[PDB]
């Protein structure tokens, strides 16, 4: 920011030797068309600090909306980082097709801003909680980074070192095989909870207590079964707990 | 923010913030105006002078500041202001969710 009001002063300096020229040229006057082109040539100059003048207004706003990301990471939390990975993912879109002509260079700027938007991607996946540190153990020993899935509030600032276009693949790779886990994990935990809670009563016939209504649960076992015989059929993620 | 209560206190306020911008915010778009000022001018003064640093904004309290500064320029109202002298003028007003007008205010020189 400091060097943008310090080229803000290098510019004004500029428009001045500028004025001392256009002022010597209609002093010397005789209609020479040299005189006409040196003023093209500076307006040339003064129209690119301009458009150097935009971009580093570009810069600052990107610089806010890093800077909000770095205090989302120390505030965490698994809800609030999802709604904060889609927002954030909009608004830096949204600021990318804003961007257009100007000078050169500014696609350096626009690759920064690239590699921001496959950092929020990861954010929302830590967000879902469809990953356990044993899912978080074997991408991080592929990954070989010493932060783990939920490690501190710092890790945001970490996870930028394995680079996203480079650890974007293993990454995403890591979290699918998680997403398979957590619905295999649902399925015996919705199986877990139906053989833990059943109830076959005793209802009296002559002086015999009897199994009535045997089959309604019967019907449930064959479900659960059949989802079984499904987990044990292939799944990358049902492997672990098969 | 070097808040605003007239075109004295609008151009003081201007000429105060020389380096940077100072942005008078002459009344606003009707419906309640003063509270959603003062609440807009909290989360502005943390985009504009803590994320950007670049902008004061002085919610100009009821008078004719922005014609007083549009007609200085010769160039709800927005004086942006550079050394205390009028460098830019836009009229228009915002309802409640005045994120999208703020969002189409950023940024003219």
């Amino acid at each position: 920011i400091n060097n943008a009001y310090d080229t803000i002063m290098v510019y004004y300096h500029k428009l001045t030797a500028i004025e001392g020229r256009a002022l010597e040229y209609n002093n010397l006057e005789k209609l020479f068309e040299l005189q006409k082109s040196n003023y093209k040539q500076l307006k040339d100059c003064m129209n690119d600090l301009k458009n150097l003048k935009t971009m580093w207004d570009a810069i600052a706003l990107i610089h806010f909306q890093y800077n909000d990301w770095k205090t989302k990471p120390w505030r965490q939390i698994k809800a609030d980082i999802l709604l904060d990975t889609n927002k954030t993912l909009g608004t830096q879109i949204k600021n990318l097709p804003k961007e257009i002509r100007n000078f050169k260079g500014y696609n350096v700027i626009v690759e920064k801003v690239k590699n921001m938007g496959t950092v929020l991607p990861l954010v929302s996946a830590l967000h879902s909680e469809f990953m356990e540190d044993r899912h978080w153990s074997q991408l991080k020993q592929i990954t070989g980074t010493v932060f783990d899935h939920n490690s501190l509030s710092f890790y945001f600032e970490d996870i930028l070192a394995l680079n996203l276009y480079k650890y974007e693949n293993t990454v995403n790779e890591i979290v699918d095989v998680a997403q398979k886990e957590a619905k295999i994990e649902k399925k015996l935990k919705n199986i877990e909870q139906w053989w833990s809670k059943q109830v076959f009563e005793f209802t009296e016939y002559k002086e015999t207590k009897t199994f009535a209504s045997l089959d309604n649960m019967m019907e449930v076992l064959d479900q659960h079964s059949l989802d079984l015989m499904g987990m044990k059929s292939q799944g990358k993620y049902v492997e672990f707990f098969y | 923010t070097t808040t605003v209560t007239s075109e004295d206190h609008f151009m003081t306020f201007y000429n105060e913030n020389n380096k940077k911008l100072i942005v008078v915010d002459v009344y606003p778009g009707w419906s309640g105006p003063c509270t959603a000022m003062y609440p807009t001018y909290n989360q502005l003064m943390i985009s504009i002078d803590d994320f950007e640093k670049r902008i004061d904004i002085l919610l100009l309290d009821q008078d004719k500041l922005v014609t007083y500064k549009n007609d200085k320029f010769h160039a709800p109202k927005f004086l942006f202001i550079s050394e205390g002298k009028i460098i830019d003028e836009v009229l228009g007003t915002n309802i409640p969710v005045f994120i999208e007008k703020v969002n189409k205010y950023i940024p003219l020189s």
